[PDB]
């Protein structure tokens, strides 16, 4: 996204394979550690299983 | 330059075959050995055609050999003209497919069709510019039904602008030798439709009628008949082949011959046709070729032409002729049978003219009509189809081979599709 | 073809305006177009994005003098 | 514990192996033959042959996102929606 | 000028370098006496470069033959132009090495390994400028596959300059007759990496296919199989012996086939192979030659290119044609498939011309082929050693050889580094 001076974006290139590469870069860990860390968390197989049984108990 | 693939496919495909390339290395002067000992020049000008020219000045026919069973393949070799096909374009398989569409189409004949596809692609890039493909099976049977349909499928996939004639043999309503030929037909009637661009078609009814009243002859068998129909394919194609005053090719009869997608049906017919003994009674003129070609009785297929009205037809003169006697006769023929005739599309004849005519004759015709009357020839298979389905019979022999049965309605449903759009326009 | 002959005879777009034969001629056309747009000049058969022209053409024969977010 | 299969993450390899030891889940570097809950592809869908379990490539990504294809779509909803689609 | 030593060693390194001594003396025309009857001026320019002129117009080859069994030179002596060879390069053991990889490499092999070399810088040190050696063996024995390497080792560091060749037979899963067989496989492979130039992989599966599907063999024999080794070994070196429109030495094809170091195995291939009852139902053309040699079944390697990408193609092409053509037909293969080349090497094929044929052949071609893809065999071999690996099976025979457990670790890592940076380039 290239961010124009009146506040407008614009949506450049999109990527299927971004660079998850974090060299050490201490930005691009930070960040891309947590996102993959997050996407992993939002998908646990074991999340739905355990929902349920919550409920059901 | 224009070469044609040629592709055999179940007994009747492969013993059909065998007469036409018998009868074309007789017109090109061919030896069963591949040598050329011929008078005509012309011969040599276009055998790029049909015939690739290996070393020696030896030509090969182009032609591929398909089965399910090898026995047929050594009948192909063991016999005239038959040390001349290519031995790694006889592609074969171990049993015959019995009567099973399912067997050929899916289970047992799949795993042959890559090897088919190989051969294709090989003859197919060492020509200089293809035109299109011919294949010549036998609609009803396991293999030729369910391997053709594969075969054609799989190459308009890969070619989806060359020409897919097709020369099938239909079921017919008296001479049967099969229990379960309407179900493979029906079933492959529909894959017809939407992968060829011609169609011809063959009742063993229609040409046995031929042998037994034109020709008069005793006892008529499946040489006859496969003589006929190597006739009319050699016919076909003749304007490819050598010169003339108003050449045809195979796209322009498909252009002055389809005027919808769908309606690509036709029905075959050669007019030069006498006994033995009254060739000499009959003097061999245009206004006789014309009066046998366009008789009802003097054609290949199964259906009578006066219950419909013809949308249009291609007829391929071969010989030296005047295009004036050509004309005025094959307009005559429009003004007496004008009811048999549609009316949104004037001018149905479509006229070539070839000037070598075929070896021992003066001048021959080929006729190809594309009639509504067709329609009878699939009307008749769905009855028998239907009355083999609500008491399902030999179904197991289909469904046992992955084969579901919302196929067969399908099928069905396509063919009253087809045989509704014929009859529309008729009305 | 068959997908759109029966796509058009389930929804009953067909009429005495639209015939078969117009559908036909509207499948070719978008199809000889969309496989000649991409670089492979095969493309045997119809793509999503042709068929979302078709139905943009099928919509503006309908509904006339209306939005194009209503039609 | 959850097993993912890290074999093809390429370039996203290190940053999920420490992510891997933050959830505690067990990592298969080198791949295995039984079925894995999650398999991380770093550029096609077809790198393995998935039958069960998550991967973390749609199928055709690698098509879309390929400017001719993205701009097609947009210029699709452009003509649908002129003024929404203002930002290409 | 310019002249090769020819090294055999084990069975299928002398049955195979016997074959190719009668294929290049009916080339060149020799009698199996050693006298030249040949009616050419064209077979004796470069003869001085496997043949050595000895008194009364009599040529004697190089051919070095080793064995660690006696019986080989037996049959090899007593047997066709089998006095053909000097009598004293026939440097013979007293027991075979068993199948024993350490046998071969640290104490049977030791004991013969100086007297070979004695004859090797014997013959070397009489040629007026030495191209470079090649040796024929296999890698799935203990003679072969030992003696292959401890020779090499000692020839390298004695001749860092020239050229090394080996055509080696790369075991096969299929089709196996020994047991330890794999072991010496990993044992070898990782020193065929850094003292070879040059190393064609020749799997017998494959040769054991084009038998039965392009010849239609009934019954082939290893005289059959061997038949296409020697075609391809007097294929690669004919731009050496016989002229042409654009020679290509050794050199010149080492040069634009390893794009790195050590990516130095190859794919060979024989473009006129057809039957006997086909032949009359062909043309000889280039296209055609072209299309059988750049397919998935006259490989002599067992290993389907469609599961890699080719680095380089070469293509020595024996025969009169013309050079627009072959550049017609090598323009049509890449743009054709294009997905089975690297991106990053444009216009990977080197080819060559030479105007003689071979006798009866009016048109041929030898294709060697650098692809990604010959990492299958590696990696199907060393999953074989790792199941009897880790679980230590016959492994007594090795450790009371000399050897110690470590070799067998690096060997494994040296050869998976190999596959690794294989795949790296893929
Ligand atoms: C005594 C005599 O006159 O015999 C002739 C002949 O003229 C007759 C009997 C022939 C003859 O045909 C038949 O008797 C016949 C019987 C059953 C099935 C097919 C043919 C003939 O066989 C056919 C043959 O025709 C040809 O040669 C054409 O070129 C024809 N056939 C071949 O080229 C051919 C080549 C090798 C082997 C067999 C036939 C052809 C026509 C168009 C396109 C391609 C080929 C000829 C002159 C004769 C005989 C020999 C009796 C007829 O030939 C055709 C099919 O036009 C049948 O009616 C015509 C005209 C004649 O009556
Ligand atoms: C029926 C016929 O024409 O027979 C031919 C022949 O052309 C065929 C059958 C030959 C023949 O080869 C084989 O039968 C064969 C069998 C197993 C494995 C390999 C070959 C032939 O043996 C091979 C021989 O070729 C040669 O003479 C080459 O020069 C060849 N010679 C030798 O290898 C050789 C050497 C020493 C003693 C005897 C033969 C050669 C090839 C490359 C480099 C140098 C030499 C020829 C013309 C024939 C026969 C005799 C059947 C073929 O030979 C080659 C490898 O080019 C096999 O396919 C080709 C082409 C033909 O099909
Ligand atoms: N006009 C001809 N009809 C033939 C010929 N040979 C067979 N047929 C007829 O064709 C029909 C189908 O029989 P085939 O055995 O040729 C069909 P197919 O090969 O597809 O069956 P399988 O070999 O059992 O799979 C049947 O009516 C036969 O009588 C022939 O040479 N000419
Ligand atoms: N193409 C050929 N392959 C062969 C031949 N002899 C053996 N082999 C194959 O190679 C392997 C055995 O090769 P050899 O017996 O020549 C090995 P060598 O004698 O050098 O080892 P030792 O047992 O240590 O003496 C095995 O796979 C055989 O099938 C041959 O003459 N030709
Ligand atoms: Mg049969
Ligand atoms: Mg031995």
């Amino acid at each position: 996204i290239l961010l124009m001076k009146n506040l407008k974006p614009i949506l450049l290139g999109v990527n299927a394979n971004p660079s998850m590469r974090i060299e050490p870069s201490l930005v691009d860990e930070e960040v891309k550690v947590a996102v993959i860390r997050d996407t992993l968390r939002l998908m646990d197989p074991l999340k739905k299983k355990r929902e349920n049984q919550s409920q059901q108990l | 330059m224009r070469e044609i693939v040629h592709i055999q496919a179940g007994q009747c495909g492969n013993q059909i075959g065998a007469k036409f390339w018998e009868v074309i290395s007789d017109e090109h002067g061919i030896d069963p050995t591949g040598t050329y000992h011929g008078d005509s020049d012309l011969q040599l000008d276009r055998i790029s055609v049909y015939y690739n020219e290996a070393t020696g000045g030896k030509y090969v026919p182009r032609a591929i050999l398909v089965d399910l069973e090898p026995g047929t393949m050594d009948s192909v070799r063991s016999g005239p003209f038959g040390q001349i096909f290519r031995p790694d374009n006889f592609v074969f398989g171990q049993s015959g497919a019995g009567n099973n569409w399912a067997k050929g189409h899916y289970t047992e004949g799949a795993e042959l069709v890559d090897s088919v596809l190989d051969v294709v692609r090989k003859e197919a890039e060492s020509c200089d510019c293809l035109q299109g493909f011919q294949l010549t099976h036998s609609l009803g049977g396991g293999t030729g039904s369910g391997m053709g349909t594969l075969l054609i499928s799989k190459i308009r996939e890969e070619y989806p602008d060359r020409i897919m004639n097709t020369f099938s043999v239909v079921p017919s309503p008296k001479v049967s030798d099969t229990v379960v030929e309407p179900y493979n037909a029906t079933l492959s009637v529909h894959q017809l439709v939407e992968n060829t661009d011609e169609t011809y078609c063959i009742d063993n009814e229609a040409l046995y009628d031929i042998c037994f009243r034109t020709l008069k002859l005793t006892t008529p068998t499946y040489g006859d008949l496969n003589h006929l129909v190597s006739a009319t394919m050699s016919g076909v194609t003749t304007c490819l082949r050598f010169p003339g005053q108003l050449n045809a090719d195979l796209r322009k009869l498909a252009v002055n011959m389809v005027p919808f997608p769908r309606l690509h049906f036709f029905m075959p017919g050669f007019a030069p046709l006498t006994s033995r003994g009254s060739q000499q009674y009959r003097a061999l003129t245009v206004p006789e070729l014309t009066q046998q070609v366009f008789d009802a009785k003097n054609m290949m297929a199964a259906c009578d032409p006066r219950h419909g009205r013809y949308l249009t037809v291609a007829a391929v003169f071969r010989g030296r002729m005047s295009m004036k006697e050509v004309d005025e006769q094959m307009l005559n023929v429009q003004n007496k049978n004008s009811s048999y005739f549609v009316e949104w599309i004037p001018n149905n004849v479509k006229t070539a003219v070839c000037d070598i005519p075929p070896r021992g004759l003066k001048m021959a015709v080929t006729f190809i009509g594309n009639s509504t009357a067709i329609q009878e020839l699939f009307k008749r298979i769905s009855e028998q189809f239907t009355a083999m389905f609500r008491r399902k019979a030999f179904l197991h022999w289909y469904t046992g081979e992955g084969m579901d049965e919302m196929e067969f309605t399908e099928a069905e449903s396509n063919m009253n599709d087809l045989v509704s759009e014929y009859q529309q326009y008729q009305d | 073809p068959t997908g759109f002959r029966t796509f058009i005879r389930s929804c009953k777009l067909s009429s005495s305006s639209l015939s078969m034969a117009a559908v036909d001629i509207l499948y070719i056309d978008i199809t000889r177009r969309w496989n000649s747009m991409t670089l492979d000049q095969r493309d045997s058969g119809m793509c999503l994005q042709a068929f979302v022209e078709a139905f943009f053409f099928l919509a503006q024969r309908k509904f006339k003098m209306l939005p194009l977010h209503e039609q | 514990p959850v097993t993912v299969d890290s074999s093809k993450a390429r370039t996203s390899l290190d940053a999920l192996k420490i992510s891997i030891r933050q959830l505690k889940w067990k990592e298969f570097p080198f791949g295995r033959r039984l079925p894995c809950d999650i398999y991380w592809h770093g550029v096609s869908f077809h790198d393995n042959d998935i039958f069960s379990g998550q991967v973390n490539k749609f199928p055709g990504m690698t098509e879309m996102v390929r400017k001719i294809t993205l701009s097609r779509a947009v210029r699709t909803m452009q003509n649908l929606f002129p003024e929404e689609y203002n930002f290409y």
